[PDB]
């Protein structure tokens, strides 16, 4: 698990 | 349904009548919830992305109900800005990504 | 093409004349590739994960080909686990989610 989840 | 990128696919997930938004995250091997009880036996799991890792409590066998498809594995429960589906639930309610 | 998840989406780009893994990632709003250089001025920004928030150089208008589709938009350049190819290049190729 790497949930690579990304925001800006 | 078809879903296009414009915006966060985000949709409408429940669990046992908890009815949350979660991002469909073909980037992500797993689920992972903000704070919610599940029942029966959790273990700790460490999982990373971005920025470093965060502790989760994994729960095995939790029926989620993602937009009509009713599925069914393992869910981990933490302290995630945004509710994640990944790909182990993802794989189940038959989805792809397609170009 | 029609890609599943039962395996994480991997495929191969093209950026600079360099072929690279990266992965096709909905949940991520932003295009981010592990440590390289590029053609550019940059811009110096901050991007937020599972984990928390990293710096990463901001590249604008960069040519990047994913499976022979073309796009041409922002990459990130920074501490990224793997390279990610976010919504704004996979909208450019017409990717979508379905089931």
């Amino acid at each position: 698990r790497q949930a690579n989840f990304l925001g800006k | 349904p078809q879903i296009t990128l414009w915006k966060r696919p985000l949709v409408t997930i429940r669990i046992g009548g908890q009815l949350k938004e979660a991002l469909l995250n073909t980037g992500a091997d797993d689920t992972v919830l903000e704070e919610m009880n599940l029942p029966g036996k959790w273990k700790p799991k460490m999982i990373g992305g971005i920025g470093g890792f965060i502790k989760v409590r994994q729960y095995d066998q939790i029926p989620v109900e993602i937009c009509g498809h009713k599925a069914i594995g393992t869910v981990l429960v933490g302290p995630t800005p945004v509710n994640i589906i990944g790909r182990n639930l993802l794989t189940q309610i038959g989805c792809t990504l397609n170009f």
